[PDB]
């Protein structure tokens, strides 16, 4: 089923995006006095923080480059769960149907 | 086995350049970092600047005037740092270190001599010291040998190849007319003297001569 | 740009002791300090990381502790090989930075210097040179005078000293006094001599021989 | 009830190991914390760590030597604190106090005195003290007990077993080879005595040895 399988191909792909966005995000920050994302531990938890949307603020890009790498994050994150809970329609929608009888 | 592999020293006249390598082998990670690290005698390390190989970035300190140059080569696993220009100032103590990503420098390379003058290279003659005929003697001897008229510094010290540790000295060298002098000394029992043999060996990387010499009694 | 302060300078501490290194920063870092070793001669090696964390092959004797601004370096039970140098170094922001340092001294009893005078070699001789080579080794205090003589004259020309730092092995200090002179020069004297001056004695050490 | 129970006093030779308990009673969650607590004479309290029964795990103070080692006894509620190879400094008393995770220590053990001497326990020699013969008296009449020759501390001093508390003072210890010594004092009124009974209980838990002593007037 169409759902599921986009459901977990943005799953992986999600965790792509944070793997890759820590390693772009140090590169991006590196340079920049006072930078703070630099480090590539804390950096891919910066990321899940902000794929989820959570943003705590103890960590967060001041470049150009980082912070638009922070935008594919918030976007590749936000997308992603997105597609889970529409997948979850699909899933109830069609469940629902069934038990109408169609 | 040595993760950081760097040459001795460098001679350099003011306002010349050199180049200085750094070979790396050990685990390698595209994480990777390579920092350069300048020390002045006596004084503390200062952070020049840092370069990503598998990507090929690189940063420096804005503090200090920026006369270095970073690159790498992802295939020979090697650092490069261009220095230009350098004048009195920029003779110094070159480290390089390798940081996982994570912030600290987990291993450092011996360090690069740096000596910025208008002198020449010259090897070191390196004389016997034993005692003298008139000496008396304890449980333990004392032997030495003397490296004199050498340039630039630094030179390496060794006895019987490292062999023999304990009871070593190296004292610092002292500068006179563009030349180097210092000595080195060892203690081992005066029983086992010279029954069993005893030679310093005295490396000099800016000539890349390396030589021995034998401690034995006088006449 | 962070900022890290070392004071003091240096610490003299006695064998066995407990030691503490101090390393404060000009704003909060968390534990993002690491300390390095450096003794006279070798490149820093990594001692504790992020603050209070153990490295393998580094002595139990070793551990950190501290966070935000505050940072401390503690050896408990010194010892001669940790006679050295300490480092601390921030991550926390961009660029790292090194504090200036801190100079560990171990405080021993008292020792007399082990003399020796040694004649120039022939080797050298054979190039018109002659150095007379004196050492003045493993010695406590560190404070000490050596004195030339040329058949009962003080000499002063032609003598430079060099000093080593307290060495590792023993926390003692050593000198090494060295006359040099042209062989013509070395050819028209007869008896050299060497005195040591120190602590240990009223009555200086001495030590000469004859170029025959 | 008491909620934490301590055993009052441990004798350790320096270089040997002793572990402290402490029993707990009364309410008890899966988010409860145990701590420890040093406190050398005259001087403040000193954290030394904290476990947490329900799972485990233990955390300790990083800025002084570890000398601890924290377990719990899940079935018994009991909390073990392990120390090892103990010198004079370790002397002191160890408080452990329970913590229900919202960062404040409700209550306290009474703490048990450790000891670090090479000496051997000692119970104390408890005598009596009724005024002389001679000794004029008014409205109140003061008597009181000595308590010496014992090792090591310490040692708790009642009147008429705790129903007799105003008008007490026990004076600090003294210490004079290997052997304290101290007094406990008492008042009261003078046309109560010797009519109405006065004894002093002296415990000595080093040597488990508790003992009584009533005081009469002289012959
Ligand atoms: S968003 C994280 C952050 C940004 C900045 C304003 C530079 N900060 O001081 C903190 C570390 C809070
Ligand atoms: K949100
Ligand atoms: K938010
Ligand atoms: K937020
Ligand atoms: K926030
Ligand atoms: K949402």
């Amino acid at each position: 089923a169409l759902h599921w399988r986009a459901a977990g191909a943005a799953t992986v792909l999600l965790v792509i995006v944070l793997l890759a966005g820590s390693y772009l995000a140090v590169l991006a920050e590196r340079g920049a006095p006072g930078a703070q994302l630099i480090t590539y531990p804390r950096a891919l938890w910066w990321s899940v923080e902000t794929a989820t949307t959570v943003g705590y603020g103890d960590l967060c890009p001041v470049t150009l480059w980082g912070r638009l790498v922070a935008v594919v994050v918030m976007v590749a994150g936000i997308t992603s769960f997105g597609l889970v809970t529409a997948a979850l329609a699909t899933w109830f929608v069609g469940r629902e149907q069934e038990r109408r009888g169609h | 086995q040595v993760q950081l592999q760097q040459p001795g020293a460098e001679l350099v006249k003011p306002g010349a350049s050199v180049k200085l390598s750094c070979k790396a082998s050990g685990y390698t990670f595209t994480s990777d970092w390579i920092h350069w690290v300048k020390q002045r005698p006596g004084h503390g390390l200062e952070w020049i600047g840092e370069i990503i190989p598998s990507y090929g970035r690189a940063n420096y300190n804005e503090k200090i005037q920026k006369k270095a140059t970073l690159t790498a080569d992802k295939s020979s696993s090697t650092a490069f740092m261009q220095l230009s220009s350098l004048t009195s100032e920029d003779s110094a103590v070159y480290y390089c270190a390798r940081e996982r990503g994570d912030g600290y420098f987990a291993v450092w390379g011996a360090g690069t001599t740096v000596t910025v003058s208008s002198a020449k290279t010259t090897p070191p003659s390196v004389y016997p010291l034993a005692p003298g005929s008139a000496a008396q003697t304890n449980s333990m001897v004392t032997l030495g040998c003397l490296v004199k008229g050498y340039f630039p510094e630094p030179v390496t010290v060794t006895w019987n190849s490292g062999s023999l540790s304990s009871g070593v000295h190296t004292f610092p060298a002292v500068l006179q007319s563009d030349l180097y002098t210092l000595s080195s000394s060892v203690t081992v029992p005066s029983s086992s003297w010279p029954s069993e043999t005893v030679t310093c060996n005295v490396a000099h990387p800016a000539s890349s001569t390396k030589v021995d010499k034998k401690i034995v009694p006088r006449d | 740009d962070i900022l890290l302060t070392q004071s003091p300078a240096i610490l003299s501490v006695s064998p066995g002791e407990r030691v503490s290194f101090s390393c404060r920063a000009s704003q909060s870092i968390g534990t993002d300090i690491h300390w390095y070793q450096q003794r006279t001669n070798g490149s820093p090696r990594l001692l504790i990381k992020y603050a209070s964390e153990s490295i393998s092959g580094i002595p139990s004797r070793f551990s950190g502790s501290g966070s935000g601004t505050d940072f401390t370096l503690s050896i408990n039970s010194v010892e001669s090989e940790d006679i050295a140098n300490y480092y601390c170094q921030q991550s926390n922001r961009w660029p790292f930075t090194f504090g200036s340092g801190t100079k560990l001294e171990i405080k021993r009893a008292d020792a007399a210097p082990t003399v020796s005078i040694f004649p120039p070699s022939s080797e050298q001789l054979t190039s018109g040179g002659a150095s007379v080579v004196c050492f003045l080794n493993n010695f406590y205090p560190k404070d000490i005078n050596v004195k030339w003589k040329i058949d009962g004259s003080e000499r002063q020309n032609g003598v430079l000293n060099s000093w080593t730092d307290q060495d590792s092995k023993d926390s003692t200090y050593s000198m090494s006094s060295t006359l040099t002179l042209t062989k013509d020069e070395y050819e028209r004297h007869n008896s050299y001599t060497c005195e040591a001056t120190h602590k240990t004695s009223t009555s200086p050490i001495v030590k000469s021989f004859n170029r025959n």
